[PDB]
């Protein structure tokens, strides 16, 4: 998150870090046993880090539990990055103030909605710097026009942008498969971009309100 | 020669370490991949890199 600020301990309970010997991605709790992320996160060997704040130290309010199941969208794109959505299965239930799991949406959000972004990544746009602690920062949807202002032929119905024309606040390495909270359901995944927080070139997300079915479904018959 | 490429990260924001021959130096290095599009010098392990790049 280049941008942002400390969230604080514990206050964004469902963001969750995927763990493979190091932190490579984000990811959000849905449930006591399901985490919804992205897609190109998908890695063998998961273990997923609930109740972090400051994910180089143990503060003792973590629960790390592998995951038993990781199922990728059946129609991801790892060459256009549609349908960038992955959902993974504890491998036993979290105990859930501090570990909580986030609604799913009922409809899309629309352009100019605020919402919570949320991540460990890099907060350099140019250069490397990764926090010990969570960082947050509220962005606004933006209208389907200028996301595919900005990516020419590269948007499909299953993603949107959110950010600032102008740059210097964004997601960043590190963020992937992270919430995009507004209105305090699930709107987004940290999906991909140009750069970090570059002018004219928004952070592009994927559009959660149209797998809904697909992530009740799935959940249920596995 | 893709062994004689600059490592690629790619437009995805994951931090996922993998390994890139580096000519210059003569070995194997660690960099930050994003998750997507990579390109050919990118290698799960270093022992994988140098058996396809080394020497390049
Ligand atoms: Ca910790």
């Amino acid at each position: 998150i280049v941008g942002g600020y400390t969230c604080g301990a514990n206050t964004v309970p469902y963001q969750v870090s995927l763990n493979s010997g190091y932190h490579f991605c984000g990811g959000s709790l849905i449930n006591s046993q399901w985490v919804v992320s992205a897609a190109h996160c998908y890695k063998s060997g998961i273990q997923v880090r609930l109740g972090e704040d400051n994910i180089n130290v143990v503060e003792g309010n973590e629960q790390f539990i592998s995951a038993s199941k990781s199922i990728v969208h059946p129609s991801y794109n790892s060459n256009t990055l549609n349908n960038d959505i992955m959902l993974i299965k504890l491998k036993s239930a979290a105990s859930l103030s501090r570990v909580a799991s986030i609604s799913l949406p009922t409809s899309c959000a629309s352009a100019g909605t605020q919402c919570l972004i949320s991540g460990w990544g890099n907060t350099k746009s140019s250069g490397t710097s990764y926090p010990d602690v969570l960082k947050c920062l509220k962005a606004p949807i933006l209208s389907d026009s200028s996301c595919k202002s900005a990516y020419p032929g590269q948007i499909t119905s299953n993603m949107f942008c959110a950010g600032y024309l102008e740059g210097g606040k964004d997601s960043c390495q590190g963020d992937s498969g992270g919430p995009v909270v507004c209105s305090g359901k699930l709107q987004g995944i940290v999906s991909w971009g140009s750069g970090c927080a570059q002018k004219n070139k928004p952070g592009v997300y994927t559009k959660v309100c149209n797998y809904v079915s697909w992530i009740k479904q799935t959940i249920a018959s596995n | 020669d893709f062994c004689l490429e600059p490592p690629y990260t790619g437009p995805c924001t994951a931090r996922i370490i993998r390994y890139f021959y580096n000519a210059k130096a003569g070995l194997c290095q660690t960099f930050v991949y994003g998750g997507c599009r990579a390109k050919r010098n990118n290698f799960k392990s270093a022992e994988d890199c140098l058996r396809t790049c080394g020497g390049a």
